């Protein structure tokens, strides 16, 4: 019965790669994070100009 | 003093995402074996 | 056996003495006293051994089973003696323009690598026409090489000492420059590489973007980040060698590749070319 633990979290794992609604710290984090991706790829980063 | 200040505010940070993620989640299967346990006796018949 | 544990005896010997020799020396004032002696020249050390990493690599390269690290490897070796040391070793010391065009140079290289993991399945080379690949003689190659590396010392060396240099409103158009070179760099590869079905055989002629100013303009933009760095270092006879040599190896493969074209494809790059002339520089080559 310990593997339901570990479903629930790794499901909440597989939402929080999401945007479903959550905390909004985690959010930040992946509003940063989807800057820092877009900022070092450069066909990502001509398409800004 | 920034980076003097640092870290603590991180490993605090780390300290609260961590306790989020065990009550959010204990949550959850909590909330599914309550019910689970109440859809053995009142809802359709079980196995 | 008997001979296992003589062997052993002897290992156990040399072993014993080498240690002997390393704990002494360990131990040892003097030994770390000009230790600290040779502490003082640490960062020509790495930069000399990146030239050995490099042509070990650039060897293993030339035989042909090299990972892609080796090769960003030689990347990185040549981009650091050519962007880094020549800075670091006329002058004793980095600061402001080294670093920025020591990465600018790795950011540049990157567009035949980037372009080509994106609109592919990898790096693999596909099977194409033997005859597309443009070649020259290895000495023209080597001259080429050598030319440039002469232009971009010869700006590191007559370019003046380097915190002098000054700072405020003049330090804007090596900006503008280096981003027209990164973008009309691009444009060229883009617009070279969305048509051509493998790595190089294009179907149809491009006459879009930078090709509508200029005949060569990756070649041109090459030049032209040449010009940035030897600009940003305000040397303008070793800005004018480079121009030289490159104009000399660029004009030579771009007379092949021109004639290449012209056969294949009939009329339609000529009348292109019609359209524009100038091969090198906008109404200047
Ligand atoms: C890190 C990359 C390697 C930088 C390589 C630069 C370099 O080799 O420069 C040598 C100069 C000092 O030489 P000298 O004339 O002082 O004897 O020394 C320097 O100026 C090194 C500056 C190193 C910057 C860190």
């Amino acid at each position: 019965q310990f593997k339901s633990w570990i479903f629930e979290l790794r499901e909440i794992v597989r939402e929080i790669k999401n945007a479903h609604y959550f905390l909004d710290s985690w959010t930040q984090f992946n509003s940063v994070g989807s800057f820092i991706h877009i900022f070092f790829h450069q066909e990502r980063f001509r398409k800004l100009l | 003093v920034f980076i003097a200040l640092l870290p603590g505010i991180l490993i605090l940070w780390f300290i609260r995402e961590s306790a989020m993620l065990l009550l959010i989640t204990s949550k959850r299967f909590l909330y599914k074996k309550y019910n689970q346990l109440f859809d053995m006796a009142y809802a359709e018949n079980f196995i | 056996k008997p001979m296992d544990v003589v062997k052993l005896t002897l290992l156990l010997s040399i072993l014993t003495v080498a240690a002997k020799k390393t704990l002494t020396l360990v131990l040892d004032p003097f030994f770390w006293m000009y230790f600290s002696w040779t502490w003082l020249f640490w960062p020509w050390f790495i930069a000399v051994g990146l030239a050995g990493y490099g042509i070990y690599c650039f060897r293993k390269h030339w035989l042909g089973e090299a990972n892609a690290f080796e090769q960003l490897g030689i990347v990185t070796s040549v981009f650091t003696w050519l962007t880094l040391v020549p800075p670091a070793y006329f002058n004793g010391y980095l600061e402001g323009w080294p670093y920025v065009f020591f990465l600018a140079y790795h950011y540049f290289f990157f567009f035949n690598v980037s372009v080509r993991k994106r609109l592919y399945g990898d790096f693999y080379a596909r099977t194409h026409d033997p005859k597309w690949d443009v070649n020259t003689p290895l000495w023209s190659r080597i001259l080429f090489g050598v030319g440039i590396m002469v232009g971009h010392w010869l700006a590191a060396f007559e370019g003046p000492e380097l915190h002098r240099l000054p700072g405020g409103w003049a330090n804007v158009g090596i900006w503008i420059l280096i981003v027209i070179t990164m973008l009309m760099h691009y444009d060229s590869t883009l617009y070279l590489a969305r048509y051509s079905e493998k790595v190089v055989v294009p179907t149809a002629v491009v006459q879009f973007g930078p090709y509508r100013w200029v005949r060569h303009p990756i070649y041109a933009s090459t030049m032209l980040l040449f010009a940035a760095y030897c600009t940003a270092l305000r040397a303008p006879l070793s800005l004018l060698f480079l121009l030289a040599v490159c104009l000399v190896y660029y004009n030579k493969k771009a007379k092949m590749e021109e004639e290449l074209m012209v056969e294949s494809f009939g009329q339609s790059y000529s009348d292109y070319a019609d359209k524009v002339r100038h091969k090198f520089i906008p109404f200047v080559y």
